[PDB]
Formats: C-alpha cells, structure tokens, sequence
C-alpha cells in the first residue's frame, strides 16, 4: 500500500509538531459474509530513526476504534490518532527536546495473528529539525 | 481406468469396473451462487437417494452386482447371450430395453415382495 | 524485552555469504522481523516471523531458529545490498544494527 | 494371521469448523430468537474419562463465526426500519433550564424544517440532542452523522436486551466443553465434556466491562495470548461478581414527528423534573477486593517483587476509552478513570460519570448509522460484571512498574471470554481396526 | 452410557457400545437463521451419505461390524494385537493410521468387487 | 392396489402389499414458493434417512419385513396372535403399541449388537 508522508519539518524546543502519514484506500475491507464495507484491524506503526543510530518504537493506532498504544519512555508527551473519513493518521509530539530532532516513518501493520508486529509499506519518511 | 472409462466397452469389459464409477456418485450467504450450490447438492443427494431406495426394494442393497428369482422375457430381447455380451457396449443396450423398463422393475419388485414372504413363512417354523 | 544484535559491523566482497545474529533475552517464539535499511531509503520488509519470505525479496536470504538465537543466510551478495540490518521483535528493536559494506 | 474389519459406530474425532444454529427457549427482540429452534429442557451433557484435548481459544473459529452471525443479525434487523435522511437538514439549537452543573451544554434544544405528512409544505420541529450528536457549522448544528454515512432509526418495538442463545452443532457434530477450572487460554484440558449445545451465552455488548458474563469456578482467572505480547489484550475473568448499577435519572418522554408518508421519526421531546448526569454505582469494598485478587494472580506472570499500575484509557474514540454499553436500549459512554487508578505494590461507592449517544455505529460499517430512540421514563439496569479487557502497556528494560489499562474495543475479544472453553469436533464414525476374523 | 462415551475408553469398552453413537448421527423464512440452519441439516445428512457410501461399497451396509478378506500389511502396523486392544484408544488408533487410510480403503473396495464377481461366477452353475 | 390401499384392510392383505406403497416414500430463485419446495424436499429426505438408519441399526436393511431375536413380552400386549392378524387394523395396533415403542425400539438395538458381536466372536474361529 502506498503511505504518502508530510513534507519536512522544523520547529523550535517546547513546541509541538504534527506529522500526517496518509494511506489512501487501505483504510476499508471487505467482509463477503455481510457483502459489506468495514473498517480494517490494520494497526499504523510509528517509528523514529535518529541520524547515526538505529529506529525506535513511539506508538502504534489501532484504527478500527482509534484504540491506541505508546511507548513507555515517551508517555505524556505524544498523542497518535487517525481520522477515518480521510484516511489518514496523525502524530503529535510535545515538548520536543533538542535531542528529538530526527527522520518518522509511519508504518502498516495487517495485525495478522501469525505474524506478530510485522510492517509491509513504509513512508518516505518526514525529517524534523528543532533548535533555536 | 476411473471415471465413466470403460463405458464404450463391453459388457464382458465394464461388468467388472463398477466400484471405481459408482464410488464417484456422491462427489456462505444466500447469493445466487449459493442457492445454486445448495439446489445442486440437495438434488444430486435425492438422485442417489432414489437410486438406492429402489435397490434395497429388490432386496440388492449394498451389492453392486446381485442376482434375481424372475424370469428373463424373451419378448423383452431374444437376442443370444454371448452376441449381447462380447460385443455391444452398456449405451447400446440400454437403448435397446430402453421401453421394457417400468415392466421389468414391477415384477422384479413382485418377485422380491413374494420371496420375502415366503422367506418369513419358512422361518416362521 | 531486551534484543541485542551482533556483530556491530561486517564487511564482505561480492557474492560471499554471510550471517547476523539476532539474541532475545526471552523466548519470543517465531516473531521475529528482520529489516533492511538502504542509505537515505525509508527500511522495506525482507524477512517476517524469521522463516518466511516477505513479498517481492529475492530469494538469496534464509531465515533460521535455534533456540533464543536468531539469524538467516545472505549468499550471493551484490552490491545493492549494502546498508544496515535491523532485528526487531515484538515492540523492541535492535539497538545501532549492522552495517554491511563491501570491501 | 490378521485381517482388516471395519466399525461403525467408533468414537473417533477431528478438528473441524462448521456452520452451528441457534437455539433458546421461549416480544420480538435484535437477535432473532424466534427463528431458533427450541432447546430441550434438559440438555444431555456427558462427561468422558482418560480423554485429553488440546484447546486453543485465540484459534478457535466459533468466536469469529458468532461474531460474523451477531454482524448479520444487526444488520437484517436494523434493515426493515424507517430511514433518516431527511433529517440531515440545518439545526437551529439553543443551550437548554433546571440544569446542574454536569450538564452545561450537554443538551443542545435544536429545531429544524422537517416536512409535514404531506411532500409541500414544512412544519417547524423541534426535539433535544446529545451534544455528541451535534456539530457546529442561538447557531447553526447538524447531525454529526450528516457528511459521513447515512442514519436509520431502529423500530422502537424491537429491544436490543441481551437475550441467552445456545450454539448447536450439526447432526454428527460435537461441542467438546472444558471443565479444568485451572485451564487458561490455551493447552491441553484433561477434563472434557461432550455436549450437543452450548451453555446460555448472552451476546452482550461491551468494551471496557465484561457485563453479565459467565464466573470462573475459582480464583480468579487471567488469559492471553503470548502474554509477553503487549498489543494482545488480557482477558480476566471474575470469581464473584462486582455490582454494577448505570441508571439514568432524567425523565425524558418520547415525541413522534411524521416525517413522511407512514414512517415516523422519535425524537426526545420536553423532559419533565429537572435534569442529572448519568452515572454508574459501584461498590468501592467489592471492586477493590477484586483488585487485589487479580493484582495477586496477575503477579504470577511477572514475578512477586514487581509494581502492578491500574491506569485509566490511553486515548482514543469515545468507545474505547470509556465503558461503552447498552442498556435498556440506551447506549452509554462512562468515564472509567474512578475505577484504574490504583498503584498496587508489594457503604460508601464510587461514582462514575457518563454520557449518552443517540448515533451508534459500532461495527464501524462505511453507510451506514443507526439512530437510537429515545427510551421514556427513568432508566435503571442492574449487572454484574464479569471480566476486564486489560492491556499492558509497554516498559523500559531498566524498570519493573508494569502500567496496565482497561483497553478493548474489538467484539472478538469481548466474546472469546464466553467461548472460552469450548471447541467443534467432527464425529469420524468409520474405522479400520486388525482382528482375527476373515469373511466367508 | 451416552454419546461418545467410551471415547476415552479402550478397545474392548468402545467395540462393545457402538449403537449408542451410531443412532445419534442424525439427530421458515430466509433470514440468516434459516440459512444457516438448512446448510447445516444439508451438510449433515451429505457426510452421513457419504460414510453410508463408503460402508456400502464394501459390503457391509446395515453391519456395525463387518469381517474382510484381506490380509493386514504390517508395513501398516505391525504391532501385537493384545496391545493394540487393550492399551491404544481408538484416538490415538487414528493417530497412528491417518496416513495409510485411502489405500486400505481401496484394497478393501477391489477385493469386494472382485469377491462379489466370484460369488456370481459361482452362482450361474 | 395403490398408495395407502390395504389402510382399512386387515392385517392379512396389508403385510403384502408393503412395496406399492414403500415405493412412494422419496416422490429456482429464491422465491417464497422455491424455499417452501426446497425445505419440503429436505424434510422428505431427512424423514427417510431418519427411518433408514433405524431399520440399518437392527439388522434388516434391505428387507421389507425381517424377524428379530428378542421375545414379545406379554406386558406390551396379550392379544393372541390370530385375532391379531385377521381382526384390526394396522392403525389400531399402532395406538394400542404407540406407548410402548421406545423400550422395544432399545430392545431391538441392544440385541442387534449384541448377535453381531457374538457373530463376529464366532468367525474368528
Ligand atoms: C444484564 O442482565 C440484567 C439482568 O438482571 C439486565 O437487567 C435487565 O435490564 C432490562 C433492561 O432495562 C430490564 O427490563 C426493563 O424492566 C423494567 C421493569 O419491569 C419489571 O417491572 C414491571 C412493573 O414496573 C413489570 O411489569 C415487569 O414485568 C417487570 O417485572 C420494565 O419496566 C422495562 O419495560 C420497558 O421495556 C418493555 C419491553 O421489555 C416495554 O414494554 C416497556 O414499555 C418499557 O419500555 C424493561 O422491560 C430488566 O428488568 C432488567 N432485569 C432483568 C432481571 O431482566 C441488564 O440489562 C443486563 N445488562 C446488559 C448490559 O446486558
Ligand atoms: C425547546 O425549545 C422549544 C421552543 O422554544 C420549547 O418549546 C416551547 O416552550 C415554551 C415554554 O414557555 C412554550 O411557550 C408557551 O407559552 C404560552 C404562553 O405564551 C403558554 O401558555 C404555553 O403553556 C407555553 O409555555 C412554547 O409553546 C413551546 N413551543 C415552541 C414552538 O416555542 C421547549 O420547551 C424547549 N425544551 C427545553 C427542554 O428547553
Ligand atoms: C507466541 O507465538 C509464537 C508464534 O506466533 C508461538 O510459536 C509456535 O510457532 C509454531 C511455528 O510452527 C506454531 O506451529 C505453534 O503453534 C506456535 N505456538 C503456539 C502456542 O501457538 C509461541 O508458542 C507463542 N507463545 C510463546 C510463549 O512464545
Ligand atoms: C464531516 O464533518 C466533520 C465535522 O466537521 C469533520 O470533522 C472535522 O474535520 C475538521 C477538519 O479540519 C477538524 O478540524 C475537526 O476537528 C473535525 N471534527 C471532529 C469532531 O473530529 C469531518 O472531517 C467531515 N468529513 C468529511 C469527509 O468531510
Ligand atoms: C496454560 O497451561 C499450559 C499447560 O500445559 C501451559 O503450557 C505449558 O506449560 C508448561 C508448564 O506449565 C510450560 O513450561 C510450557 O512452556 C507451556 N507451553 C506453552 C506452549 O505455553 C501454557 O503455557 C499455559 N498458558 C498460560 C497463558 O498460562
Ligand atoms: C416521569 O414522567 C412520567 C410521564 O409524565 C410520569 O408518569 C406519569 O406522569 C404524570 C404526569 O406527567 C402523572 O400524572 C402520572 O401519575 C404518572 N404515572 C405514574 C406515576 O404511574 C412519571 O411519574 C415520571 N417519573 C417520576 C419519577 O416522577
Ligand atoms: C448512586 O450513588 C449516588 C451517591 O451519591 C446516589 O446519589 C444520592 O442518592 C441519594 C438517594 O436518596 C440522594 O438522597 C442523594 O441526594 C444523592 N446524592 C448524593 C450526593 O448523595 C445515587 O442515588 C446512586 N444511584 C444508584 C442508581 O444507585
Ligand atoms: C445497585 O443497585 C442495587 C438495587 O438498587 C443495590 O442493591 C440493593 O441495595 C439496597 C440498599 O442498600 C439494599 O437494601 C438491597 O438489599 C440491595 N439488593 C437488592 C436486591 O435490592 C446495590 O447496592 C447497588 N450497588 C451499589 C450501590 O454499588
Ligand atoms: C485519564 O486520566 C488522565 C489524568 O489522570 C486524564 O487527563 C486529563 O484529561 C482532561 C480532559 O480529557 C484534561 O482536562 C486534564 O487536564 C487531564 N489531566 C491530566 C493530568 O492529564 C484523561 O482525560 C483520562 N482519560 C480518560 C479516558 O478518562
Ligand atoms: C473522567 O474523570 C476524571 C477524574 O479525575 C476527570 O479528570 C478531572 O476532570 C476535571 C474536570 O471536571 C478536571 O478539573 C481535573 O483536573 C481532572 N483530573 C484529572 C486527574 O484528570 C476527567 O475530566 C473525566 N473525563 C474524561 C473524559 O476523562
Ligand atoms: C480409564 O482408565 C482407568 C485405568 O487406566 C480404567 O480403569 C479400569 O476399569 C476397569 C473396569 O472395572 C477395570 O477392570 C480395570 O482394572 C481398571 N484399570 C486398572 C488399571 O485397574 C477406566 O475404565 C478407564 N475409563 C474410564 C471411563 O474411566
Ligand atoms: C475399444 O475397442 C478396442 C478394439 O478391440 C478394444 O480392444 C477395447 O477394449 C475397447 N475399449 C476400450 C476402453 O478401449
Ligand atoms: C484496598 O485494599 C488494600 C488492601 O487490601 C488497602 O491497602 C487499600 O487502602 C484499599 N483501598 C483502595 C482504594 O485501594
Ligand atoms: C449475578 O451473579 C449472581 C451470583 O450468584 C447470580 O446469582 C445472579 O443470577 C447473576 N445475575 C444477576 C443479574 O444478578
Ligand atoms: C372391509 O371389511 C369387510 C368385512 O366383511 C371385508 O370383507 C373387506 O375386505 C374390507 N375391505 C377391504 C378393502 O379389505
């Protein structure tokens, strides 16, 4: 699935910043039983990458009721939501530090039962620059 | 062979296949692809079913080959055995007696009715 | 969870083979994912839940289990796949990776 | 010498999924208990000795094919009801009298245009909405519902209360049920039981609160699926239950607005007495007795010296981060931070706020939204609770404070809790077995 | 006893009680409930046929037990009668022979038919 | 005769006619005529299986009438046999048994296995 991405950010320390990861057409399943539309499991990853050092884990949305998850260390500070009527998903990070300066990437996740934590499409990745 | 292989053949030929074609006779939403699924089991289970009610009235259920007490008509076909057996295939003679069948099938079942009596009648004793 | 991946970095010529080992201080089962992470290039999917192919990977790589130790078989390297290996599982990643270069 | 002898009749099994029917025993109501056959007065359960079976509960396809079942009915029932598309006009609403201070703005008094029996002239309406159910453009609202799907009014007659329904299997099927009352998620049960039906199992309708489930036989009970998993939910399963009241102390009365030729739309027309928040009773002794006794068993999983965190929902729709239940035929949306907010380490009763929404669209289904009527006079619905839905949250290694959270949403999870020990057997009555006999 | 009661059992115990699990093999608008309920009774009454089907080509239609003529390969199970009827329940009996069914089944078929062949070879004398 | 025709007869021309009329026993949307059809169709199909596997149980599929090997015990009635079969009719035997004929029906189940396990001993002789 394609995961388009916001444009490149820079913010100042003690802001916010919002990240848009969009993935048109990928929001809805089928359920032949029904023969009807429904919203999928599909859970949206989260995972930052600082420059020089390996990706890290913020949080994950699952999108059938917005249900939500965050990463321990980054808890008060980041909120996850989607919007289903556009398809998309929202990040907004709070009270960023000089060190949280790095490149986002939104992931997919089928939430299949075989496969535990599994990401199939990624996005080109937004770049967020914050200092004074 | 397998499935309906041998039905051109001969009498001699396919009278020893039976189990490998008899053995092929049994074998969601309301769409429409459904309902025509569930219409064709239902119907194809009906047919055998129909099938084996009239073996078992004639007292041949579960044999595949059994043998009768009535007596063969020859105005049904005089033919000689042994022409009907070593050259026709089961088609043709099919067609043949195609029009003597209700008839054979009633006294088949008269026959099979009486010997049962009188089976009961000898164990009666 | 810890996850520690080994070694930090490797080096090897064109169409050598190679491993990387991936150890949980737990017994996670079969859920592990390896990534791939080409130089300025968003990461793609290569191996999931440690012994089956994702979608669109050439075949050369050969996941494997033993136990807590994790690791699969690159053979046949070409030069387009320089870059760093990433062994995450289940919420936790690997920390730093490994980077492959040739040499 | 040996030879080969068929039996009829053997008593051998395998693992199969099939299409089960319902069955309960005898007011048209959602589930459509008037097509289930009747279930005997006595059904003829039969225990079974030196038998084990292997169970797996997040595998088993009776959850997902009841759940695919539950869809089906909503839909057919909601199905034959009026529509609302004509009420996806302009709402011209004013703040509403005899209020407290929980319902500043809560209740929004709009009228609009909606026409008259006739198609040609218009007639001004008015009725009271949500302010959940309303959104901005005295000011302009419309239904919330208005841009996204469409809304039909279910037929007030038919009532959404959970009604008992028993699985059946097919002729020359089984149900294999599980008594191990130690037995978690998943392994083998060494106690198994075949059975014909399955026991009452209400399709009730919850997120946060198993309400009116089935007890554990003992302590109480935690399951999961690779409960080192943070993302699969951890099912709990009470040994006594906790109380739980959820009344609605308003008194609104019903008023019936022809919007068209026959159907007719139900709107909430003037309340009489004064106005209060809806809340939910739970007895503070019981509840946190029952915390400290899934804090004791939960402490098995992780180790005795750890920190167990009972905290409140993450975030997210208003369905999952409160108790979302129905009730009486009113759905209800109820803070449930008074409850996990305990910090376990090594008479009086607590009050929940809610809130009520009258566009429901649980089984998120891009179309369609149903429009829940207005109910008259007080409500009041007394259940028991069952089981919690929690979810860990994730931990740095250098920690040991584990935060759990009353998450949820998904209706598989909520209904593996009354599944949770049973599975569907096809009976294989044909074997080959060596004896000494040779046919004639 | 009851259905399936000696599931657990051993050998003797279950080859003595067979009839209580055979009888209990058989035993509107279209809205999902009738839907559903119908393709049940259909698939019900079809896997029933279909064991019938399979008893019936082998000659024992109507018999809970029945003997064959065929002789037990040991490349099957070699293993000591005693054991086997006195030890191994009839599940883990099928445990150990889910593998070699299709084959014995059709040995058992070929031998009926060519029995059934024989018996009427004599019976025309 | 016909269908049904030996109804109001005795007993006498009643068990001799039990084929004319165990012949008769078995004989597309989803409109509200086409599912009444279909459902009726199952039902007639169910009953006779139903009715199949109860005679297949006791030993006498196949056959019209067979002899069983449990006695009449005077409890169920004391009619002597001749008055019996030549002076009502199958109806008025049917309500003068009706209430006794699970038991019987047991009887008959439990004896069947019980001869075909003593059968079976007997063979492996
Ligand atoms: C968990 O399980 C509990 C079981 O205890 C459920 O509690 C039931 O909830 C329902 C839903 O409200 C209750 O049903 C209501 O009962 C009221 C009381 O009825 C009694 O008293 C009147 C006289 O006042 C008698 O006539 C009557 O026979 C009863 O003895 C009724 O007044 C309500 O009537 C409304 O609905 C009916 C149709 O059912 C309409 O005809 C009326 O006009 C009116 O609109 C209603 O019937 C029920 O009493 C509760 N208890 C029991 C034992 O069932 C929980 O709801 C359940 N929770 C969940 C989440 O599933
Ligand atoms: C929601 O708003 C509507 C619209 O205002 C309210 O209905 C209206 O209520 C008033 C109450 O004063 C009615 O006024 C009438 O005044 C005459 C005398 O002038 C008196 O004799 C009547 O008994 C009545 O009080 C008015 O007719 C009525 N309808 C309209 C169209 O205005 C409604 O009460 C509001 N509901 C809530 C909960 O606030
Ligand atoms: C956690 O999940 C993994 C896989 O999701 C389980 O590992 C087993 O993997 C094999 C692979 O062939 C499956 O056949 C087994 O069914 C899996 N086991 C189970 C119980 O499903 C692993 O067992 C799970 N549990 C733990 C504690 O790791
Ligand atoms: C349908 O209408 C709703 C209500 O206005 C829209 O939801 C709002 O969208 C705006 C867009 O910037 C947000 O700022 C608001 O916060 C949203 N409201 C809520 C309650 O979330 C929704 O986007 C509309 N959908 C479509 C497809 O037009
Ligand atoms: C549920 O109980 C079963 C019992 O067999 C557990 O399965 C094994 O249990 C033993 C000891 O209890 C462990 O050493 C094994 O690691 C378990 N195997 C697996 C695959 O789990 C099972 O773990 C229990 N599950 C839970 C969630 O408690
Ligand atoms: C809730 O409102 C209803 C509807 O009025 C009340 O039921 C009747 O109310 C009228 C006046 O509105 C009284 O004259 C009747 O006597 C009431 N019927 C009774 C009491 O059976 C109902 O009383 C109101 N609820 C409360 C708690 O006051
Ligand atoms: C839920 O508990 C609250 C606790 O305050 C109850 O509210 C009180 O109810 C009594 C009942 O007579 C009133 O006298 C008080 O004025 C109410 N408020 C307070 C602050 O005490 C409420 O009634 C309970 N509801 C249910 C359904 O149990
Ligand atoms: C929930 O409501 C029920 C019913 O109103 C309460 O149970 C009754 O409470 C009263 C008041 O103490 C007792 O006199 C009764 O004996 C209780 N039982 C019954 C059947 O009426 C229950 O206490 C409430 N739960 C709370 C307040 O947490
Ligand atoms: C969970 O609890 C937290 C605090 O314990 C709640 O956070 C408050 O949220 C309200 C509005 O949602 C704000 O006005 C407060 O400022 C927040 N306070 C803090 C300390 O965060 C949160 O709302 C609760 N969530 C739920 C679903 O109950
Ligand atoms: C749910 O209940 C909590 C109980 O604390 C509410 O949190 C408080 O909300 C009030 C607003 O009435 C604030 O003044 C307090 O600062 C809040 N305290 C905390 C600790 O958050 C919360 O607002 C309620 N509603 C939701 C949606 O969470
Ligand atoms: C389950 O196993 C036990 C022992 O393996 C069986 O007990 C046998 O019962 C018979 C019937 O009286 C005795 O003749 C045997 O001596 C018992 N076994 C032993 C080892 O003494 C039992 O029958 C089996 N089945 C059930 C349903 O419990
Ligand atoms: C077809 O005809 C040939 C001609 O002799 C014969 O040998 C053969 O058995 C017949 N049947 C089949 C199936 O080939
Ligand atoms: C609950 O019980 C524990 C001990 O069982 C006690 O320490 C605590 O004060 C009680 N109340 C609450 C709200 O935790
Ligand atoms: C709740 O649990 C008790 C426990 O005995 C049980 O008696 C009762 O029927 C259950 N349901 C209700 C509504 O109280
Ligand atoms: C009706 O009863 C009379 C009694 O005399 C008998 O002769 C006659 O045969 C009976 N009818 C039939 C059709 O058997």
């Amino acid at each position: 699935v394609r995961l388009d991405q916001s444009g490149t950010a820079v913010k100042k320390p003690g802001a916010s910043v919002r990240v848009s990861c969009r993935a048109p057409d990928s929001f809805t399943v089928y359920r032949p039983r029904l023969s009807a539309y429904f919203i999928g499991e599909f859970n949206i990853h989260w995972l930052r990458q600082a420059p020089g050092q390996g990706l890290e884990w913020l949080g994950f949305v699952n999108i059938f009721r917005g249900a939500v998850k965050y990463s321990s260390r980054f808890q008060g500070r980041i909120t996850i939501t989607r919007d289903t009527s556009s398809e998309t998903s929202y990040l907004d990070l709070g009270a960023l530090k000089a060190d949280d300066t790095a490149t986002y990437y939104c992931a997919w996740d089928k939430n299949v039962d075989d496969n535990p934590w599994r990401l199939d499409s990624w996005g080109q990745g937004t770049l967020v620059i914050v200092s004074s | 062979l397998g499935f309906l292989g041998a039905a051109g053949s001969t009498m001699g030929a396919a009278s020893m296949t039976l189990t490998v074609q008899a053995r092929n006779l049994l074998s969601l939403k309301l769409t429409v692809w459904g309902i025509k699924q569930l219409q064709a089991r239902v119907l194809a289970v009906e047919r055998y079913l129909r099938d084996q009610q009239l073996l078992g009235i004639w007292g041949c259920s579960g044999k595949l080959i059994c043998c009768t007490n009535v007596p063969w008509n020859s105005s049904w076909s005089n033919r000689n055995l042994s022409e009907i057996w070593d050259n026709m295939t089961w088609l043709q003679w099919d067609k043949e007696i195609s029009n003597y069948t209700q008839i054979i099938y009633g006294l088949l079942e008269e026959s099979q009715n009486q010997q049962e009596k009188n089976e009961q009648d000898l164990l009666a004793l | 969870i810890q996850v520690t991946q080994s070694p930090s970095s490797l080096s090897a010529s064109i169409g050598d083979t190679i491993t990387v080992a991936c150890e949980v201080s737990q017994d996670v089962g079969w859920a592990v994912n390896w990534y791939h992470q080409r130089p300025g290039r968003p990461p793609y999917n290569l191996i999931y839940t440690a012994h089956n192919l994702a979608p669109g990977v050439a075949s050369r790589f050969r996941g494997s289990r033993v136990g807590t130790y994790f690791t699969l078989t690159i053979n046949n390297l070409l030069p387009e796949d320089v870059g760093t290996y990433y062994c995450q599982v289940f919420d936790s990643f690997a920390p730093g990776g490994t980077r492959v270069d040739l040499r | 010498n040996l030879w080969v002898t068929v039996y009829y009749g053997v008593p051998v099994w395998k693992d199969a999924e099939t299409t089960l029917f319902c069955a309960s025993d005898a007011k048209h109501n959602v589930w459509a208990t008037h097509a289930c056959v009747p279930t005997d007065p006595n059904p003829q359960e039969i225990h079974l000795e030196n038998v084990t079976e292997e169970f797996n509960m997040w595998k088993n396809n009776m959850v997902e094919q009841m759940h695919t079942d539950i869809i089906s009915l909503w839909d057919q029932s909601l199905k034959p009801c009026v529509k609302l598309t004509p009420l996806c006009v302009t709402l011209q609403c004013t703040n509403v009298n005899n209020i407290t201070d929980d319902m500043r703005g809560e209740l929004k008094n709009c009228s609009f245009n909606m026409t008259t029996e006739l198609r040609d002239k218009k007639q001004k309406v008015y009725s009271l909405f949500y302010r959940l159910d309303v959104v901005q453009i005295n000011k302009e609202y419309r239904l919330i519902n208005c841009n996204t799907s469409a809304i039909t009014q279910a037929c007030p007659k038919v009532s959404f209360e959970p009604i008992p329904i028993h699985y059946c299997a097919p002729a020359g099927f089984a149900i294999l049920k599980c008594k191990d009352k130690k037995f978690n998620g998943t392994g083998p049960c060494p106690s198994v039981s075949t059975v014909q039906c399955t026991h009452g199992i209400k399709p009730v309708v919850s997120t946060q609160l198993l309400l009116n489930g089935s007890l554990a036989e003992e302590e109480v009970m935690i399951r999961s699926e690779n409960i080192t998993n943070n993302a699969k939910n951890i099912l709990v399963q009470f040994n006594t239950p906790v109380q739980i009241n959820c009344t609605r102390p308003n008194n609104n009365t019903r008023k019936s607005i022809r919007i068209g030729p026959g159907q007719a739309f139900y709107a909430t027309g003037d309340i009489i007495g004064d106005i209060r928040q809806a809340h939910c009773n739970v007895s503070k002794a019981t509840w946190n007795e029952t915390l400290g006794k899934v804090v004791k068993q939960l402490r098995k999983h992780f180790g005795n010296n750890t920190i167990i965190r009972f905290a409140n929902s993450s975030g997210g729709d208003l369905e999952v981060t409160t108790h979302s239940f129905n009730c009486g035929g009113e759905f209800f949306y109820c803070n449930t931070s008074g409850l996990f907010n305990s910090t376990w380490i090594s008479n009086d009763s607590i009050t929940l706020p809610c809130r009520i929404k009258q566009i429901i669209n649980m089984w998120q289904r891009i179309g369609q939204a149903m429009y829940a009527p207005p109910i008259q006079g007080v409500i009041r619905c007394v259940s028991n609770i069952t089981g919690l839905i929690l979810t860990r949250d994730g931990g740095s290694t250098n920690s040991t404070t584990e935060t759990f959270r009353p998450g949820g949403g998904d209706m598989r999870d909520n209904w593996r809790s009354e599944l949770y020990k049973y599975k569907v057997v096809k009976i294989e009555p044909l074997g080959v077995a060596p004896t000494r006999c040779k046919r004639r």
